[PDB]
This record gives structure tokens, sequence and C-alpha cells, in this order.
């Protein structure tokens, strides 16, 4: 069995950086009553038990690199930190997927795609950022509506941004909704998206 | 963005009451409006929840069947109809407005909603008596610091509200709870301390407010 | 259905010190759950939200903490503006419902003061309609308790007064005290002297303020 150090099953799959982050082949996950290191930036984790039932019985898991943060030359992949996600006193974000924000004042629509070419199952989170108001919005990825269409062979959802008068948690009363679908071997995830988006970097080749 | 309360007042055991939470400025919406009563002395117990367009609606026990939502769709007006009051019912209604969403903080997600903006708070008095006004006495000093005040006697029901110089003066006032008599009316002072240069240089007037019966007056309160 | 419990029921705490107040809840809630703080004649204001996160415009001394059934909220410093009654929430059941606690009182603890006494004399605007009031003021004093006697004509009065308090105050932390003899115009053109004697802590003996009808 696994032993997460203080850390949610979500907190440490995105990369908490607070959560120190193993040995894999477990039999079953086993958690902190109420973990500190929780999701640093408020939110949700979209079909959370559903996932965690997945992982119970594994037999091999390994963190590969799907899309490296250098492969962003049309948009700004360094800049997206937060108070409310801390690291030595210093504002951080999780390490395994990337809080993309404008360039030069210009935010183009994403196409990107990556197919699994492993022989095992692939694992990948992604998640949607929603803003506090239109300037807000206006300020970090300048187009006012925007979406976020991810597509495999077995999933094809629209995500679009809510904007809300939020109570602060953890500092911020902007939130994060995040997701997960299996990408069993020759198969590709499309990723289309013009904003508001929380890509990925690195995922995990799972095995139950 | 401010909220205002509208449509308290007296009324019989077994009459209806609109209430209205009227929101000061457009909405972002998916937001819903809730209403928390306190009768007097007791504390904060919830009466309703209601999606700001009135979609979906929840009551407490204590009025189930009796409060209701209505909408005149001839105005951009959504109304808390309570119906079939008691004495149980009479208390200040607060509504509010909080935002409903789910976040994970632990194991597993929860819904969480935190009334953020809340109103001024409307009076609900369920009675048979008869709305009366008040008559406004001045309590002025008789010749360090000099005391002065209002006496707001005879009136029904609760409440009334007392300013100074329509508010320019605050600084040393003291507006009692009103007390009930045996004749079943209500009477409160309001005080202000003041020094004494300043009863030949300043003239205080106070400005009671009794919304029930329509009464507005405004009491010169000079030195004998 | 969920109960929401508070402890203490009030506590009394000088200024500068650390108030702590408990909430238990009937059935987890997780983090569902919210500190309101209602000071007198005012609506409820939120301070915490989730268990654990400070809202804007609140001081930095409020803080939560709990999870579960087991919730907490910490005043670092008292100060005398934070005299309140202090409600935990939980919306761990929205939308059908929520409910609160029933709240803990958080009073200020501070030195002895003596009560300022005023007396002020029926007006004539009232003795023309039939009845006199003898108003008697006792300004800014701690603690609350103060014992009141009126006296016509040196004569102890008894069932024709009523007396009210103030909540305490957000800068001074004092009580304030309004007490009104009720008389009618024929009884009260009858006697002459009309005092007010005031016995507190503060004071060495009674304070007597008193007025001549004729004067
Ligand atoms: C005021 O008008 C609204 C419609 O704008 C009424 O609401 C219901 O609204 C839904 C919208 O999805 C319609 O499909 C229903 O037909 C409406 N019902 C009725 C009876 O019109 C709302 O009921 C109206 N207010 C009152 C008091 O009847
Ligand atoms: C992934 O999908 C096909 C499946 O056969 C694979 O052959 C190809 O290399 C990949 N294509 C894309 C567009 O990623």
């Amino acid at each position: 069995p696994l032993i997460l150090r203080d850390c949610s099953v979500a907190g440490w799959l995105l990369g908490n950086p607070m959560c120190d982050e193993n040995v894999p082949e477990w039999s079953y996950i086993v958690e902190k009553a109420n973990p500190v290191n929780d999701l640093c930036y408020p939110g949700d984790f979209n079909d959370y038990e559903e996932l965690k039932h997945l992982l119970s019985r594994i037999n091999h898991f390994e963190k590969i690199q799907i899309i490296p943060k250098s492969s962003w030359s049309s948009h700004e992949a360094s800049l997206g930190v937060s108070s409310a996600c801390p690291y030595q006193g210093k504002s951080s974000f999780f390490r395994n997927v990337v809080w993309l924000i404008k360039k030069n004042s210009t935010y183009p629509t994403i196409k990107r795609s990556y197919n699994n070419t492993n022989q095992e199952d692939l694992l990948v989170l992604w998640g949607i950022h929603h803003p506090n108001d239109a300037a807000e919005q206006t300020k970090l990825y300048q187009n006012p509506t925007t979406y976020i269409s991810v597509g495999t062979s077995t999933l094809n959802q629209r995500l679009v941004p809510r904007i809300a008068t939020r109570s602060k948690v953890n500092g911020q009363s902007g939130r994060m909704e995040f997701f997960w679908t299996i990408l069993k071997p020759n198969d590709a995830i499309n990723f289309e998206s013009n904003g508001n988006f929380i890509a990925p970097e690195y995922a995990y080749k799972i095995v139950k | 963005v401010q909220l205002v309360q509208s449509g308290g007042g007296l009324v019989q055991p077994g009459g209806s009451l609109r209430l209205s939470c009227e929101a000061s400025r457009f909405t972002s919406s998916s937001y819903w409006i809730t209403w928390v009563r306190q009768a007097p002395g007791k504390g904060l117990e919830w009466v309703a929840n209601i999606k700001q367009d009135g979609s979906e609606k929840y009551f407490v026990d204590s009025v189930k069947g009796r409060f209701t939502i209505s909408r005149d769709n001839a105005s951009n007006s959504l109304y808390l109809q309570m119906s079939s009051l008691r004495a149980e019912d009479t208390a200040v209604y607060y509504c509010a407005r909080g935002f409903l969403e789910r976040l994970l903080l632990g194991r597993q997600g929860a819904y969480y909603y935190g009334m953020d903006v809340w109103g001024q708070g409307t009076t609900v008095t369920v009675s048979s008596a008869s709305t009366k006004g008040p008559s406004v006495f001045p309590l002025a000093p008789s010749s360090g610091t000099a005391a002065l005040g209002c006496l707001v006697k005879d009136y029904f029901p609760e409440p009334v509200t007392v300013s100074w110089n329509s508010g320019a003066l605050t600084s040393g006032v003291h507006t009692f709870p009103a007390v009930l008599q045996s004749s079943g009316l209500y009477s409160l002072s309001s005080v202000v301390t003041v020094p004494s240069s300043s009863l030949g240089t300043q003239t205080y007037i106070c400005n009671v407010n009794h919304k029930p019966s329509n009464t507005k007056v405004d009491k010169k309160v000079e030195p004998k | 259905d969920i109960v929401m419990t508070q402890s203490p029921f009030s506590l009394s705490a000088s200024v500068g010190d650390r108030v702590t107040m408990t909430c238990r809840a009937s059935q987890s809630i997780s983090s569902s759950l919210n500190w309101y703080q209602q000071k007198p004649g005012k609506a409820p204001k939120l301070l915490i939200y989730a268990a654990s996160n400070l809202q804007s415009g609140v001081p930095s001394r409020f803080s939560g903490s709990g999870s579960g059934t087991d919730f907490t909220l910490t005043i670092s410093s008292l100060q005398p503006e934070d005299f309140a009654t202090y409600y935990c929430q939980q919306s761990y059941t929205m939308p059908p419902e929520l409910t609160f606690g029933g709240g803990t009182k958080v009073e200020i603890k501070r030195t002895v003061a003596a009560p300022s006494v005023f007396i002020f004399p029926p007006s004539d605007e009232q003795l023309k309609s039939g009845t006199a009031s003898v108003v008697c003021l006792l300004n800014n004093f701690y603690p609350r308790e103060a014992k009141v006697q009126w006296k016509v004509d040196n004569a102890l009065q008894s069932g024709n007064s009523q007396e009210s308090v103030t909540e305490q105050d957000s800068k001074d932390s004092t009580y304030s005290l309004s007490s009104t003899l009720t008389l009618s115009k024929a009884d009260y053109e009858k006697h002459k002297v009309y005092a007010c004697e005031v016995t507190h802590q503060g004071l060495s003996s009674p304070v007597t303020k008193s007025f001549n009808r004729g004067e």
C-alpha cells in the first residue's frame, strides 16, 4: 500500500509544490484525513472518486513527459503562479501542469495534440481557470469569450469558463476545474482552446 | 453591490405579507438569495433559499406551506409571500446573497455557500394591535460636558430610528433600547453628550422616523 | 438534519487577550463551515469561509480552523470593536437547507468606570398632553451592575419606572442606562423635589441628581 505523506491524491497527481513526491506497485492508497497539501489553488476535481477507485489496484506507475514546457513558442508559460500555491516564500503552481497566459498582449488558438506511443495506458490531466471578472479575463487571456475542446477516441467535451463574485479561498477568489481521461495505446487526445487552459506537462503511464 | 429589503411591518395573525430583496446592480447570475430571520433576543435561523431567477426554492419546516415565492411579471420583482402568519414569525428578516459552488477541501467534494452581501433587515410584527405613531418630546439640559436628548413616547410597533443633525452628529450618541409600557406601546430615549461650550454655538435637532405610521419628526432641542 | 452547537455561551476577556470559541456539527460537513459576526443592531458579516479562509476587509486577528465535526474560531488580540455575537453556519446541505449555531457572545473586560448622572424634567409640550416623564441618564460606566432609585419629595418610588441599558460600546466598552419615571400631570404637580439616586461600584458614595419643579 502507498503511504501519501500529508497530501491528497489530487495534490500528488497534479504535483503540488508543497507535496514532496515514491515507489510504485502498491495494493491500496492511504491518504491523510484532512491533508494540508490540498488543491493549493481553489477548485474541484471532476470524477475524483472514480479516479481513486481506479488507482487502488495498480501494477506500474511512471511519470512521463507528454508536453515539455519549452514547447510553448506562441504563449506565456512561466508567469503562471499564485500566492495560494507557495514554494519557499515565492508564488508557484502545480508542477505537472502549466498555467498559460498571454504573450505580448495576444492569445492565439491552440491546436496541439499528442498520440500515446507507449505499450501501456496513459493517464493525462488538464484544467480550466474560472476568472474573477471580465477585466481579469482580458488581463490574462485577452480574448473575452473562450472555450476548451478536449477530444479522444472515447472522449469529447467543450468547457466554457464562468465568471462570478466569489469568496476568497487560500487567498484568491478564482477557481480551477480539473479533468482526466485515459489514453489507450495508439490513440491521440486533441486539445483546442483560446484561453483559460491549464495545459498538461507530465502524464502517468499506468497499468492495473 | 448592495441589497435592500422591502415589505415589512405590522400584520394581523393569519394575515399575509410580501417581502422583496432588491439587488442594486446588474447580476452576473447563478447566485442564490437567502432569507434569515431573528426573533427579538434570539439568534439567527434560516428561512429560505431562492435561486435569484426563481427556478429553485427551498423553505424551512416551520414555514412550509405558509411561505411561498410569487412573481409580478409586469415588473422585475421576486416576492417572498408570507401567509398564515402567527406570533412565532415576529422577527427581523434579513436577505443575503451567496455563491453556491462545489469545492475539493479534503478527501471528497462538497457544496460551499457563503453569504457575503447582506441587507439592512426589515422588521415583521404579528399582532392584533393598532399602529400608533410616536410623540417626540425634548430632553433639555439644565444649567464640563452637557447632555441632551429626545424622548420618543407611545408608539407601535417597532422600530423607530433616531439620528442627530441628519447624521452629522454621531459621536456621543446613545439611542437606548425601547421598553414596552403597560399600555402596550413603546417608548425609548436617545441622548448625546456635548461640551458645555457647544450649547451656545451649535443647534441640536433629533430626527425620529417611524416607517409603520409614516411619521417623520425633527425636534429642535434648545437649552432651558 | 444537521445540528450546529457552539461553546461557550458567552465569555469576558480583556483587550489584547486571545479568545477561543468552538463549533460542532452532528455529522461531518467536510470544510463547509462559515463564521459570521453580528455587532449589536447590525446585519451579520462573513468573517471565515470554508472553515479557515479569511475574507477581505476582516482583521488578521480572526483565525478559523477545523474539519469534519470540530471547528474553532480564534481572535488573536481582542479589541473593543470586536464586541459581537459570533455564529457558525453550515452549508454542507445546500441547496435544500442550511443551519446556524446558537452563537457565542464575546464581552469585553475593562476597568471600573463611574457613570455620569443626568436628570431631565418633563417638557412643557408633554405636560399639556396629560402625563409627565422624568428621565435619568447614567452615561458610560462599567460594569453594568447599577442601581437607580427615584425619590419624589424624599419619598421612595416603586412601580412607576422603567430602565433600559445600551449594549457594550464599541470604543470604550462601557454601558449607558436610561431610567424613565412616569407620572400623571396631576400627581406630578403635587410634589416639588424630584431626585435620581445612583449607586455604582465606581462611585465612593451614591450620587443624587435632583431638580425643583419650580426652578
Ligand atoms: C412569469 O413568467 C415566467 C416565464 O418567463 C413564468 O415561468 C415559467 O417559466 C418557464 C421558463 O422555463 C416556462 O417554461 C413556463 O411556461 C413558465 N410558467 C408559466 C406558468 O408561465 C412564471 O411562472 C411567471 N410568473 C408567475 C407568477 O406565473
Ligand atoms: C496517433 O493515432 C494513430 C493511430 O493509429 C497513430 O498511428 C498516429 O501516429 C497518431 N496520430 C496523431 C495525429 O497523433
